[PDB]
């Protein structure tokens, strides 16, 4: 049982209004069943998910992204649920982190 | 540093009606170019970069083959392991393999390895002359004794000698456009006053590849500011990378720190500041 | 023309 490690970001620098890529990077869990969602504003986006892999620690790793196009409302976010947490784990975009 | 080609097998036993789960995925270095399901109907070996595309159709089918017969043998390998370990079949077990080659600089094999990983920790691993294993506990040593028996070493040894070499060298001049170069990370520090008295600057590297890097923080000391927050590399979306460390200084001395950066597309090591 | 054999196996 190892805890998974969510980062929320963009691929390039947050402008407002401005076309760019939403990603939801989980890593360092096992065993590799999970749940990952992007959501903005709570609603599930429809977003890809990579293929599994894992490190050279067998740690498994995955990304699920999609396109936005961020403002100054919009609060953009990822939920990720693995039999390691209690309580689903939700992780906020920050354009600043 | 020398290219590689490596190859990850995931394989989950399920509990509900005695198969398994199989996912491969292929990598030229830190790029991904082949996937395999056995989850998916009718699963074959799927292109993932636009490169590998350029094989034949019969490559496909081969490598179909191949995985299809690696995911049977990856299926009777979780209950040989689940009988070994003494565990029951309500339980849902993982076994893991990493194998690959990487080039070197006389177009011949400069190292190979092959490792095994039960429920996420090492199993055997295939040592470093490609002629022996390490056994990772007890239940290890019966399959490093099977495998010493009839010679698996050769086998991975013709493999990583020939087949992976070959075909590491036919990837890299097909990719050459794009797995050939090393892209240096886009380097910049952000502040946000934040904490009293307290300042965060954070140093940013944005879109390199491969994915090894180094960034560090330095003040008036000889150490790392370890005032940082770092986060785990992770994937940009579009094949490169990005990293960042933060820390926490107080506002009157933003001058005094400086951002080191260290990756194999840059000649020299970086410094930044905020500027 | 990637891809080990592991039939290699029932060995583990």
């Amino acid at each position: 049982a190892r805890p998974p490690k969510v980062q929320v970001y963009s691929r390039h620098p947050a402008e407002n209004g401005k076309p760019n890529y939403l990603n939801c990077y989980v890593s360092g869990f096992h065993p590799p069943q999970i749940e990952i969602d992007l959501l903005k504003n709570g609603e599930k986006m429809n977003a890809e998910q990579s293929d599994l892999s894992f490190s050279k620690d067998w740690s498994f790793y995955l990304l699920v992204h999609t396109e936005f196009t961020p403002n100054a409302v919009d609060q953009y976010s990822c939920r990720v649920k693995h039999v390691t947490l209690d309580k689903p784990k939700i992780v906020k975009w920050d354009r600043d982190h | 540093g020398p290219h590689s080609l490596s190859y990850f097998y995931t394989a989950v036993s399920r509990p509900d009606r005695g198969d398994s789960r199989f996912i491969a995925v292929g990598y030229v270095d830190d790029t991904q170019f082949v996937r395999f399901d056995n989850y998916a109907p009718n699963p074959r070996m799927e292109p993932r970069v636009p490169w590998i595309q350029q094989e034949g159709q019969e490559y496909w089918d081969r490598e179909t083959r191949n995985v299809k017969e690696t995911a049977q043998t990856y299926g009777v390998g979780l209950n040989t392991l689940r009988g070994y370990y003494n565990q029951s079949e309500a339980g849902s077990h993982t076994l893991q393999s990493m194998y690959g080659c990487y080039l070197g600089p006389d177009g011949l094999l400069l190292h190979g390895y092959r490792q095994d990983a039960y429920d996420g920790a090492d199993y055997i691993a295939l040592n470093e002359d490609l002629r022996s294993w390490t056994a990772a506990d007890m239940a290890a040593q019966i399959t490093k004794r099977k495998w010493e028996a009839a010679d698996e070493a050769e086998r991975r040894r013709s493999y990583l000698q020939g087949l992976c070499v070959e075909s590491l060298r036919r990837y890299l001049e097909m990719g050459k456009d794009t797995l050939q170069r090393a892209e240096p990370p886009k380097t910049h520090v952000t502040r946000h006053p934040s904490s009293d008295l307290g300042v965060t600057l954070r140093c940013w590297a944005l879109g390199f590849y491969p994915k090894e890097i180094s960034l560090t923080w330095q003040r008036e000391g000889q150490d790392q500011s370890q005032d940082m927050e770092l986060v785990e590399t992770r994937p940009s979306g579009d094949g490169t990378f990005q990293k960042w460390a933060a820390l926490v200084v107080p506002p009157g001395e933003e001058q005094s720190y400086t951002c080191h950066v260290q990756h194999e597309g840059l000649q020299e090591p970086l410094t930044l500041r905020w500027d | 023309r990637v891809e080990d054999v592991t039939n290699t196996a029932e060995y583990w």
